[PDB]
Parts: structure tokens; C-alpha cells; sequence
């Protein structure tokens, strides 16, 4: 992995820095690294592919060292370097794809492809260059068992789930009370509704709670908290709990009362925010607990007193809500997020080459299922394939 | 066992209720479903 | 089968009945055919109701029907004939048969009674219900009346077959009902009764099934049709039985899972 | 120009797009008798002109009764407003008239002496109009034998109308019937309710709102064109109509069927 | 709805307004011969802790009369049943009816033959005078030991009874002849117990078979018995020990309609 | 990124720019009416907003498919792009929050205005196809 990353980095630097007319002092170190790579890789034979529709490819290395006896690079030097660079880039591409399309139940962190296992030998350690990239840095840190960390913009940590709970209900679905939530990607929208508008509740207050446990611990997360659930504030016809009928939900939105957002780690409240909306910070947590209330307005104008009667024919159903977006976070484990493209790259390679469903990842790399059951083996394999995808992306775009 | 005196048409007696059992209804439902599927180009994608 | 407890029900967003038809005797008189029940049964059969699942109940008047109107059926549809002078009687009958009431006894000769909240009422049914009330202050003395003398009491009903009485809450009253020909019960309105629907014939949607003066809600189970022939009335009911049933629903108290929640 | 087909119409949600008609007003003879002025139609015409209706565009049609008007209420006019007087004993008659003049009906003939008839859908009714309709129906089982009635003998038939000028019969769908209409005076047609008729609006001048124009007992819709007013003076009624003609016209619309784009869709 | 009946409840093994109806025979009131005894009992119940207006006193003339469609009115029902040696079956039937939850359907004997599906299926008949005679039918719908046309040959299982719980052989069709004019018979199934009602028997021995099975004669906690010589003493006992009686009972079984059985058409 | 893509293009090799929320959809906000009348009382059709990197589409039927075959109304919406997108991560959610409130829209030709009082149901048989 480190050697493959070094190959990719050396090739990217060769393509970026070896240009016509450049001073040789601008490249001398890179040229030493490139000649070291050629010397190490010469005389070895590699084979990639053979899984799914990924073509079998054989790679042989016999290249001359790039020169070191010019002041400014000319067309000759660039042309001589470019052929070697192209062959090496194709080799790195195929190695990365072959490693990405593979997985293992046991020792998923270990290299799986023949090419990468060969590169893991000791003869290839002479090419390491510099492990600057974030993913390779976290790879090395995890190998040393130091603390890793990936920064995500809008991390995908909540498996898609749209559901509702009915604490009070009847066959006619005329006098419901409960909660109704969507958790998707980096957003939680939760609405607590009551058809009676807390007419008979103690103190004219109905309490609502919603607990979202994360699969991994998130750190130094910036959150956006807003006092309405726009998704759950329009008339809906909703299938019943058992799917045998449909009920009607006609919300009227009130301000949520005594809003309390707790970010908890190991059952201990780490961060607590009361009646504070907008940008908030959760330093370290693994569960989000949203508590709010529907308080029947003590004073009402006629147009509201009409809406909220005492008897059963409730035409408007009181609803409170909360929206919570994780703008940016840090996780020790790898995750999909809005900004990056590693999950898309891996899924794209698998779909393009029709890789059979293996024993670790769900079919089609379904992120919902993966995050829902994010086992240690899946974390290992996913970090491996994401790191390989980053290495590949350094060269392929 | 014995085919006691003047045993009737046992096969027909069995089939009379067999063709009305729930299994027969399920077979008829499956056949009708397949026929409708073969008939309903127009519906196109109107089956879950 | 964990009866008696209320447990939250979680659902996912991304995914043999009997019908009773109550009608006034006037309808049968106009029909003037003795095979009309069988005719309607066969028409209901065409609509899908197997023979024998539709029962036809006859009552002589709203007054007579209001005396303990027991409705035993999975679905009930009552044809109520509108009379401009019986608006309160129709409203009380509809309120009694479109809602679930939990009623406790009342011993007027032994206790003073008060109504605890808006959901509490006094339901009196019998041959002739005459209810007189004397409100008492905190000292147990009449306000505008004298407990000893029942003539001074305030009369809130007279020879009523069915009466729903709503006195001011939080104040004790001494009652002087005619227990000989009436039974009065302290009832509380639990909620709607989805088992029953009322179809008024004639009139202009005059039904207040809520004691609150600020609301006269018109539930889906309260319907009204203009009429001139009872045959046309019955044909309409038969033809649109599907819509009527869809408007109604099975009785929640009847359904299992109502055990230990005032079943049936 | 591409008549008879249904091509999707595409329009934008973010674009700003910065008299000739004819009105007919139907009223009962009671109104004219109370007004007791010969030139009252001319006066109303002048007031309508003030409101913006060129003279000669407002027609005043007089009917003697709701019952008489129900006999083929032909309303050929870009806009029609029918002031019908409420009567407590004519609720069904008013509802039938309102349904007939407020919905579009596609009607086929009925020769009850050759065919049995069944209504196939909730929108299919039997509309009969004439001097005196007396509809008597006999439902038939699958053997073409009467149910509760004798196919040979009409006196056993079940009567659903008696000397009705207009009636809209609704029988149980899917079952054959043998009818005994008095065709000597009244004609019956098998009609299907296409939809609302935007040309016509009805103003009930009198009692409460009792019209229901849906056979379905579970619904009694109160559309825009069903208006209701209280009254003690027909002059006041007509002044109200004239003053609020703009609101009435806005509530109404030009008849969809007679639009030159309905060609090959049951008109023009 | 379901109330979540199809969902489990998990509990930890380490964590740490109603009304009372008293049914009594007219004999008790006659012996007391006091007009204010109901007020006195209400006040004594108040001392016990029952708010005034929560205790009601219902009177019946006899066990037989009370058996005719009994009504269960309050959240707690306590029936004082006087023991008579000749009324053991009547006491047992009344106790079964008012202590167990029954689900009854109508029976039209004049147009159908009926059978009892299971041990829980009995035929409960009530009215002024119930006289049930039965004729079992063989597999060919012919009477066994009886002529179906002739009712005089039927077998008599009840005679002028105010309440009968008939139990016939399961799986066998029966033609029934009853005096429908003065009696109604219903096909009932015993759903289970009714903790809303308790019976205190004043008088003789422990004689109440509330199970048709002859091998079972349960004596539930709600079937109490006392020895009596003065009705004032009986009522003092009830009032003083109301807390124990209530603890034995449970008000959640209260029904909406106060009838002893759930009727289904 | 941009200079290396420039050099790659000149060398005649594959280029690629990675975008977070690419503005690939020309701003469009419009509706199509498959069933329509002058009164706009009974309409079936679709409404959509294609903006920046989002598509919100809502098929509406006023009769709730009462008379439709099998009581199912089909809706389609095709959005072609001006350039091919690769390795795209997409979020697909089952409700068009923009078309779930009462609206007064102006007719296709601008003559009049029609009312849209939506009640939201779950979308049935959702299929999303990405075509090249
Ligand atoms: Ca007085
Ligand atoms: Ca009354
Ligand atoms: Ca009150
Ligand atoms: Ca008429
Ligand atoms: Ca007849
Ligand atoms: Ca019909
Ligand atoms: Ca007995
Ligand atoms: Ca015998
Ligand atoms: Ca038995
Ligand atoms: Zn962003």
C-alpha cells in the first residue's frame, strides 16, 4: 500500500514537474526517485485482473534511467520520460482496480491482489518517497495504532430510515400522537405530532424524544440546528404500521418547546444545548438525543381556538419539529461524504467490471446496508479499498 | 384397507373437494396472474 | 397478546361482516311490499354482501328508538326522518349513537351529583324523563331553589324519551328525576363510535352532537339525502353501501386489543 | 388545429405575463309580479350597462315554477344565472334541477319496451323529463325473472317516481331492470355525468342550503356556482345580482364543451 | 389499535375515582328495616376511604330473579348471594355467568340445528321461564332417541328456569325446542375470568362449580363465603374488609355496556 | 488541478474535474399538464424544478387515479445533461418538499391562474435510470 502510493506519487510528480524547458534543479530529486523506482521495478513481472470482467494484464519492466546531464529539459527528455510514465500509470491503474474489486472476511486490511502482495515485499521498500496524502497518513497511523482521523463535509453516518412511532393510536387513526422522523446522510428531521394538541395532557404539554445512535464516534462536529421539520409539515397520507390501511396527517406547526439537544458518549452527556438554534459544536459523541415538547398555547386568538377543539373531530393536528445537519465532522473510521468520491470510484469499478457479490460488502456497495451493519471486517476492507481508490485518483480523473 | 361394500367412485369424491380446496384456488390465482401479465402490455409497470 | 398495556407502535414510511339497517315504520308502510327485505338482501348480495349478513330493524319513531337504542352489528346505518320540531331529539339520538359513552349509576335520592369536566353529561332514558335540578353552593344550600321543596327546582326536561343534560361543572346538584319511568346515568364521552352512521332524510344538516356551543362538527358518518320515495332511499343506500362502509369503521371497543379498555 | 387528441401542455412557473359575452338571468313569474313595473327589464339592462355589459347582452328569461322549468331547461347563453325560490317541500326537486343544469350529461335513448336496462357506473343515471313521469322498476335476477316483482304484471313493480316533471333515478348498479315509464307524456334517457357545467350558476333565494348534486350519500358538495341569499324584496334581489355580477361571472366560466377546442370531445 | 398487544414488554427483576356496587337480596333490607341504612353504609365507606357518591346499592328479590340478564354496573361489583340447599345449581350458574366473560351469538332454534364446538361453548338461556328440550341428530340428520317432528319425545334439560347453562355433547347437531316467548337462548363461549365481580356467599358450604368439567371445581379468590346470623353484621364485615375484597378484585375488567355477556350478531 | 487538466488535454489524454454540487442543470421551473380543462378543476401532470445540482419532481393527479387503469397513474421526468458526469454520488429522497404546499400557478399561456392543493402520498414503483 505504501509502495503503491509511492509509485502513484512519483508518477504524478513526474507528469507535473517533468515539462519542457524546466530547470533541471526543479526536478533533480524527483529524477533520483524515478530512477530508483525504475531500478527497483526492472526485471519483475506482474499480473492483474481475472476477477469479473476485469481483463487479465501482464506487466514487464525494462526501462532506461532518465538522464541527469541537462541544464534545462528539452523535448527529447520529456518524450523519453513520457513513455515510461504512461506505462507505469497504466500499471498503477490496473493494480488499484484489481485491489479495489477484492475483499476478504478475515484480514481485510491485508493486501488481496497478487500485484500488491508482491509489492509488499522487502525488495520494493526502496521506493517510499513521501506519504503526504491524508488517506495514506491515516493508513500508516492505523498500522502503528496511533490515532487516525478523517475530516468529512456532510458525513454519511445515518443510514436512510424514514419511520414513525405512535404512542397513542386507534383503528380510525383520528387521535394519534407520536413522532415521525427521517434520518438520511447527515440530516435528522424529527417531528412530534399530537392530534389533540395536548388538550388532556398534564400541564398541557406533550413530551417528545428521538434518539439516533451513530455507528461510529464523531469528533469536533459542527452542527446546524433549526426549529422546524420542513419535510413533515404538509398534508400526508401515510400507510399504517402494519401496512393494512392508510391514515391522514394534516399538520399545523408550532414552535417546539423546551428543546434540549444532547450529544452523548458511552451514555454520558458530553454536550447539552437548551433552546439554542443555529451553529453548535459537539466535541465528541456517539448518540444524539433530541427532546422537545408541544405546549398548548395558553392564549389563542379566535382563528387558533377554532383550530384546536376539545372533542374528537380534530381537523388540524399540532406538530413540532427539529432539523439537525452535521455540516462537518471528524471520525476515526472511514465514511462516505458529500465532498469526496472514493465510494463512487469503488462502486464504479465494481459495476463496470461486473464483480460478483463477495462475502464482505453488500451488493452494489449499498451504503445504507454497509453503514447499518458496519462490522469491523467491513471497516477494514472499506478503509483498504478507499485508500487504494485515493491512490488511483492521484493519477486517474 | 378393505373397500367395504359397494365402494363409490372414491377418486371423484376426493377430486370434488380437491378442486375447491385452497391449493386449487392458489393455482387458479397464479394462472390468472400470469395470463394478466401476458395480457397487460398497456399497464407496463403497474405490478409491484 | 399483551392486553391491557399501551405500547408504542413503530411503522416504516418507505414501504365476514354484518350490516344492520334501521328504518322507520313509515318506510315499510310506503313500500307496501312484504318481499322488500328479501329484495334488498339480493341487491346487497349483488353488491357483495352474502345472504343473511344484512339485518333490517324497524322502529316506530325517533322517540321510541331513543329509548336505549341497542345496535348489535359490525356496521350500523340508521335512516333518520327529519322533522323541524324534533331537532334536539335528533341531535341527542345522534350524539348517543355516534359516540362511546361510559356510564355509571346515579342514585339521586342518596347523593348530590356534579359534572367533573366537559366530557361528563347526564343521560336519561325511559318512558317519560322529567329532570329538575337544584344547584347547591359550597354550604349545600340551593342557589335559586330550596332542596326541601322540589317545586322550586329548575326543570331541564319534560316527558323526554331521551335527554342529555349538561349542568355547570364543579357545582353539586340535587336531582328530582322521575325514576319510576326514567333511568339517569352519569356518563362520560370516551370518543366516536365508528360502528354507526346516520343518514338523515330531508332537512338542512341540523345536528349538534357536541355540547360545546362553539362547535357543531359534521363527521363523515353524518349524512343527509333529499328524498321523495323510500324505494329510492333504499336503492341509494344499497348502491353506495361501499362508500358508507368506507366512511364507517369496525368498532374499536369490539375489536380484540380492547380487552381491559372497556371492551365492547 | 390538432383536434381530438390530448397533447400535453407545458408551461412555466417563473414567468410573468404582464363585454363580448352574453348573460341570461332566469327568474320566476313571482319576481315580475311583485316588481309590478313594465320597464323593469329595461332598468336592469341600463344598470348592467353601468356595470359594463353592452345593452342587448343581458337576456331575462321567465319560468312559472321550478317544476315547469325542470322540463328541458335549455340554457344557450355564455353565462346563465338561475334565481330559484326555495320551497320547504321541494328539496329533492331543487336538487334534481340544480344537478341537471349544473353538470354535463351525455344521454342515450331508452326504449323500455325492447330492452332491460342496468346502470354500469356511479356516474350513470336515468334522467326522465316531461309532463308526468311515473317510473316503476322491476329488478331481475340472472334468469331475467323479477326480484320482488312480476315481470308480466306492472302493478307489482316498485315505484320510484309519481307525476314528476323531472327525476333522476339511481338503481343498484350491475343488475338488469324492466321499466314501466309512462312514455305517453314523459321521456327517459340513460345519462352519464361527464362533469360540471361552468356556464350555469344557481342562486337559491330563500331557505337554507339543502342542494346536493351527488347521488353518493356520503358527499354533498357545495360548489362555487351554488349560491344562496335571504330575501324580502325582489327588487333587492335583482339589485344584488346586478351589483355583484362581476363576482358571479368570476365564480362561473365559459362552457368547456362549447369552446372550439372540444371538437371531437362531445361538442363542436 | 393493537395497543401493541403483538409487542413484548421487557421488565427488570431488580428495579424498585372508581365505583363500588353492592348487590343484596330484598331479605337483607327487610331484616334491617331501616330507611337510612344506605346512607349509613355510604358514610362507613367514606371512613374506609371511598368518596361519597362512589358506593351504590342494588337490590334483587331472589337469586332466580337476579339471574335474568344480570347487570354489572360499577367498577367493582360485590354480590351477596344467600345460600339455599335446593339452589346449588342456580347459584353455580349465576356465579359462572357473572364471574366469567362470555361471548354470545344469537340462536334461531326454529330454523336451524345447533352444536357445541368446544368445551368453552355452552348454551346460555335466560328469561321468565326457559324450558329447553333437545333432540340429538345422527350423521343423517335423524333424531337419536327422539322423533324430530314430534317434540314430546325430546329430552328435557331445563324446566321453567330463569337461567340455564346447557352443555350438550360436542360435534353433535341438536334440534332444540324452547319457549322462545318467555326465554331467549344464545350460543356462548367462555372467554375467561372477569376480575370485576366478586361473590360473597352467606350461608352454607363451599358449593359453586363454575366449570362444566366434572373433574374441576375451582374456588377462585373472588368466591368468598361467610357464616351469618345478622345482615347488619354481614354489611359491617363487607365495609370493614372492603380493602381485602378490592385487592382480590381488579377494576380493569369493567365492560362498557354493563351486560354480563358480549353480544355478537 | 486546472493546469494539470490543461496539460493532459493538450497531450490528448483523459481529463477530469471533480465538483461538489456541480451546476449541471440549467435553471428550469415548469409544469406539464397531461389532463387539463379550462377551469383547471381536474388536472393530472407533473411539476419540476431543475436547479444547480438538484432535481425536484412531483406528479399530481386531482382524482387520485379513481378512474385510472388499476388505480395507478404513471409519471416520468427526463433530465438530459449538457456533459457526461462520471463517478457521481447522488442523494435520492421520496418527497418533493417544494411542491407540497398550496399554490396559485399561472396557466400555460398566462391567461388565468389555477389552484394546486396537494396532499402527499408515497411515490410507488420508483425507478431512477442513469443513461449514457
Ligand atoms: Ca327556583
Ligand atoms: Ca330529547
Ligand atoms: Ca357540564
Ligand atoms: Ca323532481
Ligand atoms: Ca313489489
Ligand atoms: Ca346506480
Ligand atoms: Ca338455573
Ligand atoms: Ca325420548
Ligand atoms: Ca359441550
Ligand atoms: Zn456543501
Amino acid at each position: 500500500m505504501d509502495v503503491l502510493y509511492s509509485l502513484s506519487k512519483t508518477l504524478k510528480d513526474a507528469r507535473d514537474k517533468i515539462v519542457e524547458g524546466t530547470l533541471y534543479s526543479n526536478v533533480s530529486d524527483l529524477i533520483q526517485q524515478f530512477n530508483q523506482m525504475i531500478i527497483t521495478m526492472n526485471g519483475n513481472e506482474f499480473q492483474t485482473g481475472g476477477i469479473g470482467n476485469l481483463p487479465i494484464r501482464n506487466w514487464n519492466f525494462n526501462f532506461g534511467l532518465l538522464g541527469t546531464t541537462l541544464l534545462n529539459l528539452d523535448a527529447n527528455y520529456v518524450e523519453t520520460a513520457r513513455n515510461t510514465i504512461d506505462y507505469f500509470v497504466d500499471f498503477v491503474d490496473n493494480v488499484c482496480m484489481d485491489e479495489m474489486v477484492r475483499e476478504s472476511q478475515r484480514n481485510g486490511i491485508a493486501p488481496q491482489s497478487d500485484s500488491l502482495r508482491k509489492l509488499s515485499a522487502i525488495k520494493f521498500k526502496r521506493i517510499n518517497f513521501d506519504n503526504s496524502s491524508e488517506y495514506i497518513e491515516n493508513w500508516n497511523l492505523q498500522n502503528r495504532r496511533q490515532r487516525t482521523g478523517f475530516t468529512f463535509h456532510k458525513p454519511n453516518i445515518f443510514p436512510y430510515s424514514a419511520s414513525f412511532t405512535l404512542n397513542r393510536s386507534q383503528p380510525a387513526h383520528d387521535n394519534l400522537m407520536g413522532t415521525m422522523w427521517l434520518n438520511a446522510g447527515s440530516e435528522i428531521q424529527v417531528a412530534g405530532f399530537d392530534y389533540s394538541c395536548a388538550i388532556n395532557a398534564p400541564a398541557n404539554i406533550q413530551q417528545f424524544e428521538h434518539i439516533v445512535p451513530l455507528r461510529r464516534v464523531l469528533t469536533t462536529a459542527t452542527i446546524t440546528l433549526l426549529p422546524d421539520a420542513e419535510r413533515f409539515s404538509f398534508p400526508r397520507v401515510i400507510n399504517s404500521a402494519d401496512g393494512a390501511t392508510t391514515w391522514f396527517f394534516n399538520p399545523v406547526i408550532l414552535r417546539p418547546n423546551n428543546v434540549e439537544v444532547e450529544f452523548l458518549l458511552n451514555g454520558q452527556i458530553i454536550n447539552t444545548y437548551q433552546a439554542r438554534f443555529g451553529t453548535i459544536v459537539a466535541r465528541n459523541f456517539d448518540t444524539i438525543r433530541l427532546s422537545f415538547q408541544l405546549m398548548r398555547p395558553p392564549n389563542m386568538t379566535p382563528a387558533v381556538a377554532v383550530l384546536f377543539p376539545n372533542a374528537q373531530p380534530f381537523e388540524h393536528h399540532a406538530t413540532v419539529g427539529l432539523t439537525l445537519r452535521i455540516e462537518s465532522a471528524v471520525c476515526e473510521s472511514v465514511l462516505a461524504d458529500a465532498s469526496e468520491t472514493l465510494l463512487a470510484n469503488v462502486t464504479s469499478v465494481r459495476q463496470e467490471y461486473a464483480i460478483p457479490v463477495g462475502p464482505v460488502f453488500p451488493p452494489g456497495m449499498n451504503w445504507t446496508d454497509l453503514i447499518t451493519n458496519y462490522s469491523p471486517s467491513r471497516e477494514d476492507n472499506l478503509q483498504r479499498v478507499f485508500t487504494v481508490a485515493s491512490i488511483r485518483s492521484m493519477l486517474i480523473k | 384397507k378393505s373397500t367395504i361394500d359397494a365402494a363409490k367412485s372414491m377418486a371423484t369424491n376426493v377430486m370434488k373437494k380437491f378442486k375447491k380446496s385452497g391449493l386449487a384456488n392458489s393455482v387458479s390465482t397464479l394462472t390468472d396472474s400470469l395470463s394478466d401479465a401476458a395480457s397487460s402490455i398497456s399497464r407496463g409497470s403497474s405490478i409491484r | 397478546q399483551n392486553y391491557g398495556i399501551n405500547l408504542p407502535i413503530t411503522g416504516s414510511m418507505d414501504i365476514t361482516s354484518t350490516l344492520c339497517l334501521y328504518y322507520p315504520t313509515e318506510a315499510a308502510t310506503e313500500i307496501n311490499d312484504n318481499s322488500w327485505k328479501d329484495t334488498l338482501s339480493q341487491l346487497f348480495l349483488t353488491k357483495g354482501w352474502p345472504t343473511g349478513s344484512v339485518y333490517f330493524k324497524e322502529y316506530t319513531n325517533i322517540a321510541s328508538f331513543s329509548v336505549d337504542p341497542q345496535l348489535y352489528c359490525d356496521y350500523n346505518v340508521v335512516l333518520m326522518k327529519y322533522d323541524a320540531t324534533l331537532q334536539l331529539d335528533m341531535s341527542e339520538l345522534a350524539d348517543l349513537i355516534l359516540n362511546e359513552w361510559l356510564c355509571n349509576p346515579m342514585d339521586i335520592t342518596l347523593y348530590y351529583y356534579q359534572q367533573t369536566d366537559e366530557a361528563n353529561k347526564w343521560i336519561s332514558m325511559g318512558s317519560s324523563c322529567t329532570i329538575k335540578v337544584c344547584p347547591l353552593n359550597t354550604q349545600t344550600l340551593g342557589i335559586g331553589c330550596l332542596t326541601t321543596d322540589a317545586t322550586t327546582f329548575e326543570e331541564v326536561a319534560t316527558a323526554e324519551k331521551l335527554v342529555i343534560t349538561d349542568v355547570v361543572d364543579g357545582v353539586n346538584h340535587k336531582l328530582d328525576v322521575t325514576t319510576a319511568t326514567c333511568t339517569i346515568r352519569n356518563c362520560k364521552k370516551l370518543g366516536p363510535r365508528e360502528n354507526v352512521a346516520v343518514i338523515q332524510v330531508g332537512g338542512s344538516d341540523i345536528l349538534d352532537i357536541t355540547a360545546d356551543p362553539t362547535t357543531a362538527p359534521q363527521t363523515e358518518r353524518m349524512m343527509r339525502i333529499n328524498w321523495k320515495k323510500w324505494w329510492q332511499v333504499f336503492y341509494t343506500v344499497v348502491d353506495y353501501v361501499d362508500q358508507i362502509i368506507q366512511v364507517m369503521s369496525k368498532r374499536s371497543r369490539s375489536l380484540n386489543s380492547a380487552a381491559f379498555y372497556y371492551r365492547v
